[PDB]
């Protein structure tokens, strides 16, 4: 649950999640299906590409840490609205009425 | 004689037009009254800051329906607070008939007068008000000794000379002859004009909101597949129609119920549409993500 | 006692009526109005009907020093009874700007006259932004996860307008405006989309630089806030999925029928081109007979 | 139970005599089973006639409404008729049937 | 006295100021252009009516584009009717100097079917094309003559009697029609009494000065 | 005292999606409005 | 604001004829006779000939047009419903048989066998008897068997109730069987609605 | 213009009080009509200026305009009560090469 909120993509490779947890491929497909049962991830499994492709993330607590990387997410997204703006005041000058 | 002795054009404010209507209403079918509350200057402008209704009755508008406790009370309510001014006339309902006093009406409008001389009588249609265009009219006695003094031409000294009528035959010979009109017109401020404008908090931020796309390819089916029918229409118009008498021709090959009018229309309808759902489409992907 | 204030719909009446009382008192200079809400409760959405001003003298050594009429309450509640029978205390406004912490004070002296939980409208007359001049809160309890004992706090309601069919034909009688805001011809598409667009500039710029006080300017830590923007990360679309592929296939079929739609006008406008060349055929026939006519008409001027 | 005199179900408007019974039907399929209890009809018992009076096509009115009920696509049902009457040969034999 | 005007609430005064205004600034040009912009700009209705005829008297006899581009706008693109036609009226005291092309801008103007628009079309062609007569003028102001609404009917009366003042059926005919159309009006009674005001001052237009004016 | 009768009709057809053609126990056909109060799947012929 | 006259509320008259494209003359059905102007920018090719039409309340005019489909005085009683007998119940009555499957089946199937023969097709079909005959269970046998689009009215459904409502109910029967054709309409009974005096 | 200005003024024109269809009885010489409206009952009632008696006859339906039935127009229509008894019992008519023999 930590590992895919953190982490701006939602998809990962059973290899990084093997490591990180000391666990056996089969063991990451229960630990994966039991999170999907009690609720505290939903998604999909592909065990043919070998992705856990996460599509939900339960709200919890948020620290100080959290914070900082939630807040430059929202930078991004802030300043790509502008420049994109910028082109749309551009193109249809004639017309603004 | 020595003033303009003319009829006041009431001038309506925002709230108070509003505020007639909705008490008018909620008593559909039977008659509503009121009180007009404004303030008199010129000699001809009265501006009518706000209403206050009387009660209910069960024999409806008349001159018994007037009761001076709640009138006066509710006056004193408003003295506290300071925004009470004098009573310039009052309102009432008839939605079973058009804008003209009955005949009960011209007895309370008399009394009224005889109070303060430049009581108006309004006649509010709520029923008529289902319309984009509400029926609203404002009369003011002119006197049975009035009449025989031939003093008409007097009220209608210094006005554009553009005034209303309602119906023919009964409803007019009591406009005209018995009671004079003068037109109405609505004032306001630019705060209230502010106020009225605007919207909700995404009313100027629903072009973001694009729709599902099951409804928009049942937009893109529909005008298709009519626009094929109203061109087979377009093709037997234009095989005759060719011959002398311009009128006639369009008559007898189906040139009036015009199909090359229509099949213009429909395509330039659905063609503004599609060109802002591209363009809805192409900035949402691109500036979330 | 309850929630039920998920809506709130206000009367367009009740907020000409609130600027109305405002300047007839003349509170100006920092001074406050409130007056009564009147209208429906039990209900999900919350009716404003009618309102009427309260007579209340409001400091300027403090905001904690006020006078309000009890005595008065009831009297205005009686006659408006009468006249409608449907209306009851469902709160009462503050004339804004702002919203203040001593109005909480006064929420729990309304709640007694309510069976309802006090309304708090904040109509601003001021007439400040482009949207909506009105924020509403009721006055809720809560504990809170910080170690937060019994709170009293207002928490926002979304706020929405609605008219009946008499008073909104009232509106469109008064006014004739086309708005900036609307959504009518292409045109005017082409100014709501840009102006939406940089709606929503305007409020994510203000979160950036509100997680800055919090983290350096020691504003509070609030669940709530974080909550909702952690909403906003997952919920994300993203592009390069086969959703996106899907969308530009849905483009095509949009781009397909405005390219039909363009060559269609051009067969109808091109019908026109012809006829007007045709009419011209016939004027010219018309015009060469003319002429002799016409040498009579100069010729009778001259002799008489 | 209904019910229904023979002659309180005979009104002076017409396409008001037609109004009751049809509606008289309804009931009895909401509130089935049931019975009807026609009682000492004699009154629309009444044969083609009209040659009389226009009270005889005012029977005939309220006697055609009637047989597309009792058959018809219009189809009963829990409903069930008993008719009582003092000679059945009064009736017209479309009510014999 | 652009201080007063919202202070008075009286309807005259807000009017009276407004045109009292227009009359001050005569001949001031670019000395007047601040308060030009302000009684535009002003929502209410009354600074804008004498607000069009300050352009009008400021830039009287000047044969300025710009005078002429403002006018046009106020025309078309306020709702609001009044104000319309005040701006309509105005063209005239501008293009005194020049009268030849005016029935051209108002071409326009008269084939769109406003009351209040149409009223001054009339009126803005009788200020201007005044003196001795021209024909395309005269020409435009006959479908406003023979108009339904009253008003315009009134207007256009009144507006042809200066443009063919004082001329004679022994040099042209149209005066003579013109002149027989009046007289029918002041006969007829089924008529409103508008139609009627306006063909007893328009006649006296004519015949005015005892024939010598 | 305060409130007001309503007047009965019953679904005699759907017209459109938002229009009703009922018809009104005064006795002429009408066509109508809904609120949101009823729904479209609660309305279907021969309800009052 | 021309779409704001097109909105509810509308009152239902009944549209006679034309005096002209712009002027028509309905009946309300409220017993009122009216000639009102006519909207432009309608379509008339199903106005001219009688129909459903929708008249402003208050005014009084002709303001929008309604499709005949709708507004019918009963539905398809044979899509909504389904016979409820089969010719399971037939076995005889095969006298009538042979000319019921002339008179109602072969113009259903094909209307145009007629035309290029160069007989012109029989009309309607009375069938008479005392009812216990079976006449009825007929009607409904081959119904189920043809499945067409078919009509349960009565005279029961065409009475009179108030003023000028029975007219109307005639002509909107014909209206909808057009509309889908081709089409059944069965009254059971025409012994009410015909008397010989 | 022409089609904003055809627009405006048509919603004048379909503003009306109700105007009905009458028919003429019959005619009376004080200059006056009597007219059966055809739901309603017979009144008496006054013609316009581009009508008269003259123009007007018996069984030759009228437009009224009601708020006093004040005659406008005769009607396009008119009616015949000779049709109504020979459509309602229907026959055609023949030449003699459909008796022929
Ligand atoms: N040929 C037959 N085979 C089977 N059952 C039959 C047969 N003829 C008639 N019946 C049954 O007799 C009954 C009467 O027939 P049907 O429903 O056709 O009415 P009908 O004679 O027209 O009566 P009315 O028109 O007076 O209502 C039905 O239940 C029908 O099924
Ligand atoms: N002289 C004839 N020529 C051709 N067909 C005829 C002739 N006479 C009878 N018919 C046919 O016979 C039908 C029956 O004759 P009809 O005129 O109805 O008879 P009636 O003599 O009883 O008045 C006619 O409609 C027509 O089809
Ligand atoms: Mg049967």
């Amino acid at each position: 649950i930590e590992t895919v909120f953190v982490k701006n993509i939602r998809m990962l490779s059973f290899e990084d999640i093997s490591k990180a947890t000391h666990l056996p491929k089969d063991n990451v497909e229960h630990l994966v299906m039991r999170a999907i049962s009690l609720g505290l991830l939903k998604g999909s499994i592909d065990q043919v590409n070998e992705l856990v492709t996460i599509s939900w993330v339960q709200p919890r607590i948020i620290s100080g840490d959290q914070i900082t990387k939630m807040k430059d997410r929202l930078v991004e997204w802030n300043d790509q609205v502008e420049k994109l703006g910028k082109k749309m005041e551009a193109r249809g000058q004639s017309i603004w009425v | 004689t020595g003033r303009d002795d003319t009829k006041e054009t009431v001038y309506i404010s925002s709230i108070a037009l509003l505020k007639m209507l909705k008490h008018g209403r909620a008593g559909v079918p039977m008659e509503v009254m009121g009180l007009m509350l404004g303030e008199f200057v010129d000699d001809y402008t009265v501006n009518v800051v706000d209403v206050f209704a009387m009660p209910q009755s069960g024999t409806g508008v008349s001159v018994e329906a007037v009761d001076d406790v709640f009138q006066a009370k509710m006056m004193d309510m408003l003295k506290q607070t300071g925004r009470d001014q004098m009573v310039v006339g009052w309102y009432h309902s008839h939605p079973g008939f058009g804008c003209w006093l009955s005949s009960v009406d011209v007895n309370t409008q008399k009394s009224f007068e005889q109070l303060n001389s430049r009581a108006v009588a309004v006649v509010v249609d709520p029923i008529q008000s289902v319309k984009g265009k509400v029926v609203i009219d404002a009369f003011r006695l002119i006197d049975t000794g009035a009449l025989i003094n031939n003093l008409e031409p007097r009220q209608t000294t210094s006005n554009t000379g553009l005034l209303n009528k309602a119906n023919i035959q009964a409803l007019i010979h009591g406009l005209n002859r018995h009671y004079y009109s003068l037109n109405i017109d609505y004032h306001k401020t630019a705060k209230e004009t502010k106020m009225l404008m605007n919207l909700h908090k995404e009313q100027w931020q629903s072009g973001l909101k694009m729709y599902d796309y099951e409804e928009k390819e049942e937009s893109n089916l529909a005008a298709t597949k009519s626009m094929v029918k109203i061109a087979e229409q377009y093709s037997k118009r234009i095989e005759e129609e060719k011959e002398l008498t311009e009128e006639e021709l369009k008559t007898r090959y189906v040139g009036r119920q015009d199909p090359k009018k229509h099949l213009s229309e429909t395509a330039d309808e659905t063609l503004e549409n599609n060109i802002v759902s591209v363009l809805t489409a192409g900035v949402n992907s691109v500036a979330i993500k | 006692m309850s929630l039920q204030h998920e809506k709130v719909t206000i009367a367009p009446l009740v907020l000409l009526s609130a600027l109305d009382h405002y300047e007839r008192t003349q509170t100006k200079e920092n001074k406050r109005c409130v007056g009564v809400i009147l209208g429906d409760a039990n209900s999900s959405t919350i009716r404003v009907t009618n309102s009427f001003a309260l007579p209340f003298e409001e400091d300027e050594k403090n905001s904690d020093v006020w006078f309000l009429d009890h005595n008065y309450i009831e009297n205005m509640n009686e006659m408006c009874k009468k006249i409608n029978a449907k209306e009851k205390l469902i709160g009462w406004y503050h004339s804004g700007p702002k919203l203040r912490a001593s109005d909480l004070k006064i929420n729990e002296l309304f709640k007694k006259y309510t069976q309802n939980n006090p309304l708090l409208l904040i109509v601003d007359v001021k007439q400040q932004g482009v949207g909506l001049p009105t924020d509403a809160y009721v006055a809720i309890e809560q504990v809170k996860d910080d170690g937060t004992s019994t709170e009293k706090t207002f928490l926002h309601l979304p706020c929405t307008i609605e008219a009946e069919e008499a008073e909104e034909i009232g509106v469109e009688h008064l006014l004739r405006d086309v708005r900036d805001q609307a959504a009518g011809g292409l045109s005017i598409r082409l100014t709501n989309q840009l102006k939406s667009l940089k709606g929503l500039q305007s409020k994510l710029k203000d979160v950036v630089e509100y997680l800055d006080k919090v983290i350096n300017k020691e504003l509070p830590i609030n669940h709530t806030i974080l909550g909702k923007l952690q909403d906003v990360f997952n919920l994300l679309p993203n592009l390069g999925t086969p959703d996106d592929d899907e969308i530009d296939v849905e483009n095509h079929d949009r781009i397909n029928i405005s390219n039909n739609l363009q060559k269609a006008l051009t067969v109808k406008t091109n019908d026109e081109l012809m006829v007007i060349y045709i009419s011209n055929l016939v004027r010219s026939i018309i015009a060469f007979d003319d002429l002799i006519e016409n040498k009579i008409q100069n010729k009778k001027i001259q002799e008489q | 139970f209904i019910f229904s005199p023979a002659s309180g179900i005979v009104d002076k408007y017409i396409g008001e005599s037609a109004r009751i019974i049809r509606e008289m039907f309804a009931y009895a399929k909401e509130h089935e089973p049931c019975i009807i209890f026609m009682d000492e009809v004699d009154a629309i018992g009444g044969r083609r006639f009209s040659e009389g009076t226009s009270a005889d096509r005012e029977i005939q009115r309220t006697l055609m409404e009637l047989l597309t009920q009792m058959d018809g696509f219009d189809n009963l049902g829990q409903t069930k008729i008993i008719m009582a009457t003092n000679r059945p040969d009064t009736l017209d034999p479309a009510l014999l049937r | 006295m652009f201080t007063y005007s919202q202070e008075t609430q009286h309807g005259n005064i807000t009017r009276g100021l407004a045109v009292g205004l227009a009359l001050i600034n005569y001949g001031r040009q670019e000395l007047a252009d601040d308060l030009i912009t302000k009684m535009l700009a002003s929502d209410e209705s009354l600074l804008r009516y004498g607000g069009a005829f300050t352009i009008a008297l400021a830039y009287a006899g000047t044969g300025n584009n710009s005078a002429v581009k403002r006018l046009l706008h106020v025309a078309v693109s306020d709702s609001n009717d009044d104000v319309r036609r005040a701006a309509v009226i105005a063209l005239g005291f501008v293009l005194l100097r020049d009268y030849t092309t005016v029935p051209r801008i108002v071409q326009l103007l008269s084939k769109s079917h406003n009351a209040h628009v149409r009223c001054g079309t009339a009126f803005a062609l009788g200020i201007a094309c005044a003196g001795k007569g021209l024909q395309s003028a005269i020409d435009v102001l006959d479908p406003l003559t023979k108009d339904p609404v009253d008003f315009v009917r009134q207007a256009a009366m009144i507006a042809l009697s200066m443009i063919l003042i004082q001329q004679t059926e022994k040099l042209n005919p149209q005066v003579a029609d013109i002149n027989k159309n009046f007289l029918s009006v002041i006969t007829n009674k089924h008529q409103e009494g508008l139609a009627k005001f306006g063909a007893c001052v328009a006649q006296g237009i004519m015949n005015a000065g005892g024939r010598n004016v | 005292l305060q409130s007001i009768g309503q007047l009965i009709g019953e679904v005699m057809k759907e017209l459109s999606e938002e229009k009703y053609i009922v018809k009104a126990s005064s006795g002429p056909r009408y066509i109508v409005g809904v609120r949101n109060s009823v729904d479209r799947s609660k309305l279907k012929k021969g309800v009052r | 604001e021309v779409k704001r006259i097109q909105s509810v509320p509308l009152v239902i008259g009944q549209f006679l004829e034309p005096i002209d494209q712009n002027t028509g003359i309905v009946s309300s059905t409220t017993g009122m006779s009216y000639v009102v102007r006519i909207l432009s920018t309608l379509d008339r090719e199903l106005l001219k000939p009688s129909m459903s039409v929708a008249l402003h309340r208050h005014s009084n005019a002709l303001v929008d047009i309604l499709p005949p489909d709708s507004d019918s005085s009963i539905s398809v009683m044979g899509e909504n419903e389904k016979p409820d007998v089969t010719y399971a119940d037939v076995g005889g009555l095969d006298m009538q048989k042979q000319e019921i499957r002339e008179a109602v089946e072969l113009p259903l199937v094909q209307a145009d066998l007629y035309e290029q023969i160069g007989i012109d097709p029989p009309r309607g079909v009375l069938l008479y008897g005392p009812p216990g005959t079976g006449k009825t269970m007929l009607v409904k046998a081959v119904a189920n068997s043809t499945k067409a689009a078919f009509i349960r009215v009565n005279g029961s459904e065409f009475v009179h109730k108030y003023l000028g409502e029975g007219p109307r109910m005639v002509r909107d029967v014909f209206r909808l069987a057009r509309e889908n054709a081709p089409s059944i309409i069965f009254i059971d009974e025409v012994d009410s609605i015909a008397t010989k005096r | 213009n022409d089609k904003v200005r055809f627009i405006k003024d048509e919603l004048r024109l379909l503003q009306e009080p109700g105007s009905y269809v009458g028919e003429v009885i019959k005619i009376v010489s004080d200059k006056k009509v009597l007219v059966k409206v055809q739901p309603e009952g017979k009144y008496i009632v006054d013609v316009a200026k581009d009508i008269n008696v003259k123009d007007l006859k018996a069984s030759q339906r009228v437009c009224l305009r009601s708020d006093s039935y004040m005659l406008h127009k005769v009607l396009e229509n008119k009616a015949d009560p000779l049709v109504s008894l020979m459509m309602v019992e229907k026959v055609p008519d023949s030449t003699y090469d459909m008796v022929g023999g």
